[PDB]
């Protein structure tokens, strides 16, 4: 199915909510626009504004907090919405960040309803809300440079010490961060060298098996496959090809199951892989 | 040179139902389709079968590309069952492969010893009873039967009888078994006849409780169970079915998961491609079977059959995937949290 | 001096009824009287307990002056039947002296017999398992399985089939078959004389409520004692069937020597022949007596016999008791009733 | 039981008959009288009219015939009579002899009624009566000087016994060949005249006879079976102190009646020896 000129600017993020009904986009010309996607028919519900500049990313509440969304954009602020009766409206606003705010994900939802964001400044913030509705964050320095991606592990199988989630940022380095109670904070578990560029994603698999796999995608065009098999133990970096990709790579995302990885890259293409027996990786569905 | 911001990106994400999207190549609208996965597609057989509710297809098409022997042994089984019938298949999987008389009294003759004399007497005075117990005291069982054999009394009539099991019924497998038919009981031989002759069992079984349904399944699956414990275990599922009973069926081919899930894990296969063919031939092997039974409340065949609902809903048919969901409880949190999702996706 | 004609003389003559006449020394006078034979008196005891039916004395006195071993004990058998009654002394004289199982462990049907009868069995064929049993020697199990059913040709094809080879084989079994098959003729005709209060209880046993043949049985007994040296035993047999004809038969052959051992004890051919004649009479009224009874030729006559020596007693009051008691078709029991009322009236 | 003066001229005979309640009496007035006895009284029915002479003997015939009764006398002839109705009449009379009839006897029923007659004459006439009436006897010459008496034999062939003056006992037989009865045997033992011959009814197998004589000895004459001769046994010992005029035996056990001179009646049995003793 196809939605054209869902903007007249480029847009950045397009995002299915947890039933992969409903859809968020976000753009250059600075708004969210929210659509509701039946089978090869939509419906555009509302248009969100408030920013000041193009809106990076955005990403879905999981449905048992209600229908709200996330937003992050180039103003330095994380933007709250919610659909209260086909109506949607700003309930809140993450503002901590002196640069541009690269992404925004929503924690697992053991978790409560928790916010992971990325900066340029190089910082990462961790925000919850509180009863009353504002919000108490955290705030790390992660990356030299900037921070351009955080993505959450999956939440362990309710001690929040186990908490982790791992960044990327334009130093190069893919870092692992836990929560430590007595630190109070998010601490560095992990530094993973293996690019030569800024990576532009990372992304935790949610894989449930064994093995833990986390993806780096960088502008050195590489996409790196990490993986651990013991908690405390190391990771292992494995290219997903040997040769370099003929574009920069901007996003990595693994299925719901299968993990199956869906890249995306420069030439304005998406590939799709997958593991096989030798530990290595192929395409999963008729290359091109 | 490379730039901070705004250069152009698929931005792909997968999406709920086995969903792809992603920004379209002019970047100003959004695509959301439903790759191509090779190995990974929609079972439209088994959502045939469960509408049609004819599993032929089905079946041949597992009978095809089969595993190891037992599960052939097992697909045939479902074969057969599918063609001759739940009726039919038990009827023959249970089914099985005057004289002289001329005495005339001669010549003379005299009672010697106060055994023979006293019993003569006993009969003439008409005291048949007290005869029966002389003639039992001794060791003249024959005479003592001939007699009550000849009476209308029945306490006594069995007295003799139980004088009869009382000494042979230890000494005899037929004496053992006349035991139990004449107490008109199975007990012992579900518990003890040899596994041999679970046939013999099984009929006498059916020939005891013709109108007690329940008891009859109790016994049917006592021997069941047995058969199962002794390596006999195609007849542990014939006597299982016979029984309508889905759980014990259901626990043996559970039990058997792993061991089968790690026989496609050595033909080469990755963890997923063995986990789903695992899966997918165990469901649709029960869900033929499940049809011709008299039947969830098993633990670990729910946390299956939600397994199957997740592969399932990542080829994006939500209608076998909301099929399944329907045939757990509704109680279990979880299958309540799957309905909804569901519901609200293909809705 | 001898003279032809007219000399006195008592001119006696003997007359009917033990008289004597004769005529007085006057010459003018006659004189009818009954002399006094020594050894010939008046049966009076008889002529008491003929009325009074009481015959505790007379059976008393024979019993005291009983002459050899045997008839002793005919006697005492009136003696105590005197007291006891034929009821009682019948009665008297034909009377006499592990559950469980627990089934255990393993075990199967082994062979092609057991394996076919089980089968039968459960397959409710209760029938056919009794055929396969006999077919083999599996006869205790054909009787319990037919001693489960109802069926009586089949609850009785089994009892034909054990009598088949063995009431030939034991004198128990033997006896069986006939109690079963409702019959005694077997036992009453072949079964040891020794048994014989067990072949009589087998009569009265099987034929409760038919005396006609209860009688017939027990009298054929009777004889099948006596032709084999149980003589006191098979009168009471003849004694319960009512048969007074048999008891007299074996008395009046066993007539002869009676008297013959009476004649050796000193006594002449008259006594002995009184002696014999009145013993006999009075035992067979006082055992008449009490039996359930004249139609035999030799008892009639001597009964005829013992008239002549009762008349000649004077006692015509015995002489027409036992008159009466014998056929009125008898002429000469026609002729004597007339002579001895006449002789009394 | 008595009955004095039966008659006024002495008695020479009194026979009751087959019932032993009435009775016949005879004597030298020529008459015989008929009595009834019953326990010890007595009633005169009759006076019988008809001999010439003294009456000698008087014998009752069977009942099946008829009540009647026969005489004889001195005068040589014999009389029967007959109770028809009530009444007593003289149906018949015998008279063959020349010399006084001293004895008549009924045979035994079976041979019908017949009579045995002995005569002084020395013969000796047997009587049967005709089916017309008349009489057509069988005389037989018996014995020499005289034939006191005559008795029969018992029934079974017919044979009767006779005594005489002249001191013989005889046995007589009935022959075919001869029609009439011919002499059997000639039994000696008596010096003198016999009175009386008495065989015994007895029906045993040993015969027995008595004869009595003048001379004062009664003989007891056996017959153990055709083929045994007739054995002589003295009564007694000893002579009698008078003549013995009768002997008769009872109807049973054998007992003898003897009738002596002295008056005197003695009865007789015999006993384990075979000789005889009181009875």
């Amino acid at each position: 199915v196809v939605i054209a000129n869902a903007h007249n600017e480029m847009i950045h993020d397009a995002v299915m909510d947890y039933y992969g009904k409903r859809m968020a986009t976000c753009s250059s010309d600075k708004t969210i626009k929210i659509f509701e996607v039946e089978g090869e028919t939509h419906k555009l519900i509302d248009t969100l504004t408030g920013h000041e500049g193009p809106v990076w990313r955005v990403d879905w509440a999981h449905p048992k907090f209600g229908t709200i969304l996330a937003s992050c954009s180039y103003d330095g602020k994380v933007m709250i919405w919610k659909e209260e009766n086909g109506r949607w409206s700003q309930i809140a606003v993450h503002a901590v960040h002196s640069a541009s705010v690269n992404s925004v994900q929503w924690a697992p939802h053991e978790y409560g309803p928790m916010l992971l964001v990325a900066s340029s400044d190089g910082k990462v913030s961790v925000v919850e809300f509180k009863e009353n509705g504002t919000t108490s964050p955290i705030i790390i320095d992660a990356h030299a440079i900037g921070v351009n991606s955080a993505s959450w592990a999956p939440a362990t199988i309710g001690t929040k010490e186990s908490r982790k989630f791992v960044t990327g940022g334009a130093d190069n380095l893919v870092k692992i961060w836990k929560y430590n109670s007595d630190a109070q904070t998010y601490v560095l578990e992990s530094t993973l060298e293996g690019h030569s560029d800024w990576v532009r994603d990372v992304a935790w698999s949610p894989t449930v098996l064994l093995r833990s796999y986390m993806a780096s995608v960088s502008q050195d065009r590489t996409c790196i496959i990490w993986t651990q098999d013991n908690e405390q133990g190391p990771w292992k970096k494995t290219l997903l090809k040997e040769e370099k990709f003929p574009d920069v790579l901007w996003r990595a995302s693994w299925s719901l199951s299968g993990n199956v990885l869906a890249l995306s890259g420069g030439d304005n293409k998406v590939t799709l892989w997958k593991e096989n027996l030798e530990g290595k990786w192929e395409p999963a569905g008729e290359v091109h | 040179a490379p730039t901070w911001y705004g250069e152009p990106s698929p931005a792909a994400h997968w999406a709920f139902g086995g969903k792809l999207v992603q920004i379209t190549p002019d970047g100003k609208g959004v695509s959301i389709t439903n790759p191509k996965i090779s190995g990974l597609e929609s079972n439209t057989t088994l959502s045939e079968a469960l509408k049609t509710k004819d599993f032929k297809p089905l079946i041949n098409q597992r009978l095809v590309k089969v595993i190891d022997d037992v599960n052939e042994e097992d697909w045939n089984m479902l074969e057969k069952l599918s063609m001759d019938g739940t009726e039919e298949f038990l009827k023959e999987a249970l089914a099985f492969d005057q004289i002289e008389t001329n005495f005339q009294p001669e010549g003379d003759f005299s009672l010697s010893g106060n055994i023979e004399q006293t019993i003569s007497k006993n009969l003439v005075s008409g005291n048949i009873k007290s005869a029966v117990k002389n003639s039992l005291e001794n060791d003249l069982m024959m005479e003592a039967m001939v007699i009550a054999l000849d009476s209308n009394n029945e306490r006594l009539k069995e007295s003799v009888k139980n004088a009869y099991f009382a000494k042979y019924g230890s000494k005899s497998s037929l004496s053992r078994i006349l035991y139990s038919i004449s107490k008109r009981e199975v007990d012992d031989l579900v518990e003890n006849l040899d596994v041999s002759q679970w046939k013999f069992i099984s009929k006498a079984i059916q020939n005891l409780y013709p109108n007690d349904i329940a008891q009859r399944n109790e016994m049917m699956i006592k021997l069941g169970d047995r058969m199962k414990e002794n390596g006999h275990r195609q007849d542990s599922l014939t006597l299982y079915l016979a029984a309508g009973s889905l759980d014990k069926v259901a626990s043996i081919w559970l039990s058997e998961f792993p061991d089968l899930e790690d026989k496609l894990k050595k033909d080469n296969k990755t963890i997923y491609e063995a986990h789903s063919e695992c899966m997918t031939e165990f469901i649709e092997r029960f869900t033929v079977f499940s049809n011709f039974i008299n039947g969830i409340n098993n633990e670990q065949l729910i946390a299956k059959f939600l397994e199957f609902i997740n592969l399932t809903t990542s080829t994006g048919n939500f209608e076998l995937a909301t099929e399944f969901l329907n045939s757990l409880p509704s109680d279990n949190e979880e299958v309540k949290t799957e309905k909804a999702r569901v519901l609200i996706a293909s809705g």
